């Protein structure tokens, strides 16, 4: 008989499933993967003061905002794609079809 | 009461205490998804909401319609009495309207 325990991410974690880490790009909106944190945004350096401690933030909402980079230990920014609504100006299918 | 030519906006010294006394959410539409950046976002009220599906809509008349609907309304009144509420506008000196 063996008993596991184990706590989920909420602070740096150190063993992970074997995966193979991609290059870092930013200014671009994508789906991204940070230890398991999965999302879709745009992602620029920002200037929040983290301590070391820590890597993660939040919101209001509490959803992440901002990430300490696993491998280069630096602080980026998350942001959805933009988005917005649409309304369509039309004079009557009677008159014209413009 | 008047409008005052002076100042950019052509609103009464009376109108600007109303406007400087209450205080706004956000003055404007400049938003438009090209502010919020970086810390300037999660820190503001605005772009916290407009990131989760809550928008504003800008009403049709602007600020500076109604001034002059206002400004109509008193050249009207002071000039001509009640009479241009019920017809075509006629003069009559002031201190012979208060008689
Ligand atoms: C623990 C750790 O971060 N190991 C390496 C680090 O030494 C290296 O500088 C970096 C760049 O490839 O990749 C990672």
């Amino acid at each position: 008989v063996v008993v596991l325990s184990f706590e989920l991410l909420h602070a740096p974690a150190t063993v992970c499933g074997p995966k193979k880490s991609t290059n870092l790009v930013k200014n671009k909106c994508v789906n991204f993967n940070f230890n398991g944190l999965k999302g879709t945004g745009v992602l620029t350096e920002s200037n929040k003061k983290f301590l070391p401690f820590q890597q993660f933030g939040r919101d209001i909402a509490d959803t992440t905002d901002a990430v300490r980079d696993p491998q280069t230990l630096e602080i980026l920014d998350i942001t959805p794609c933009s988005f917005g609504g649409v309304s369509v100006i039309t004079p009557g299918t009677n008159t014209s079809n413009q | 009461i008047l409008p005052d030519p002076s100042k950019p906006s052509k609103r009464s010294p009376i109108e600007d205490l109303l406007f400087n006394k209450v205080t706004l959410a956000d003055a404007g539409f400049i938003k438009q998804y090209g502010d919020c950046l970086g810390d300037i976002a999660a820190r503001d009220l605005i772009c916290a909401q407009k990131f989760k599906g809550l928008t504003v809509l800008p009403p049709l008349l602007t600020d500076e319609m109604i001034a002059q609907y206002t400004s109509a309304l008193l050249a009207g009144t002071i000039t001509s009495g009640w009479t241009f509420g019920a017809g075509p506008a006629l003069q009559i000196p002031f201190p012979m309207q208060m008689a």
